[PDB]
């Protein structure tokens, strides 16, 4: 009469949920770690105003026909 | 570019354009009357020289051998400006790249001959010197009277010259 455990069911139901969110971080896990080796835009990565990677060189001198796409 | 440095020999090429190419003339002024004559060659061959160097931009670095044409187009239209010169002003032309050579090619030591000069070349050519780029407030410094910067010596054949102008009513 003194003995109340959990029902069966109810501890199957618990141990199930924890291990769901152990595989949502697993998953998590491994897409951070996947999104981290993808390429970012130079915007993002080098400069997001004058995003341009095209120099202009020096004005003084300018001569036509340097300018080379 | 730069000048060459330590050790350098100056070598001659004695090959012929090759035989496609256009022959053209060669202006054969030198800096003093070239240095004269800019203005007029500039007011008179601005759209070949515009045209010039828009092909020499688009061509993006063949442009010695994509931009011939016009280049001759440009050399002719100067040669053909200063053949006018010689054919119709050409005592003042002198006065003026003479004056020139004397005053180490500073156009302020030359305002004198240059007066006579831009008024024989606007009658005779109708070509008128201007600076580009200045507002109507600025004035011309070549129109100036009573100028800070003199020169040394007012050349003495163009003060002749221009005060005879002046009793001319030319100037």
């Amino acid at each position: 009469t003194f003995f109340h455990p959990k029902s069966r069911e109810d501890i199957l139901n618990e141990e199930a949920k924890i291990v769901q969110a152990l595989n949502n971080q697993r998953e998590l896990t491994i897409k951070m770690h996947e999104l981290k080796r993808e390429e970012k835009d130079y915007a993002h990565s080098y400069s997001p105003l004058f995003s341009d990677p095209v120099p202009q060189g020096g004005s003084i001198g300018k001569a036509p026909g340097s300018s080379r796409e | 570019p730069r000048e060459a440095a330590a050790h350098w020999v100056p070598f001659e090429d004695k090959a012929n354009m090759p035989d496609n190419v256009p022959d053209v003339v060669e202006v054969g002024a030198t800096s003093a009357p070239l240095l004269s004559a800019s203005y007029f060659i500039g007011a008179k061959c601005k759209p070949y020289n515009d045209d010039f160097m828009l092909c020499r931009e688009e061509s993006q670095g063949s442009g010695a051998i994509d931009c011939l044409k016009e280049g001759r187009r440009v050399t002719r239209c100067a040669v053909s400006v200063i053949e006018d010169i010689n054919k119709s002003c050409l005592d003042e032309f002198r006065l003026h790249w003479q004056c020139l050579e004397q005053n180490n090619h500073q156009l302020s030591g030359c305002r004198k001959a240059e007066a006579l000069l831009n008024k024989c070349v606007f009658t005779k050519l109708n070509l008128e010197k201007k600076i580009p780029g200045l507002r109507p407030d600025e004035e011309p410094v070549f129109l100036k009277k009573d100028p800070w910067i003199k020169p040394a010596v007012d050349d003495f054949k163009s003060v002749r010259a221009y005060a005879e102008a002046k009793k001319n009513g030319t100037l």
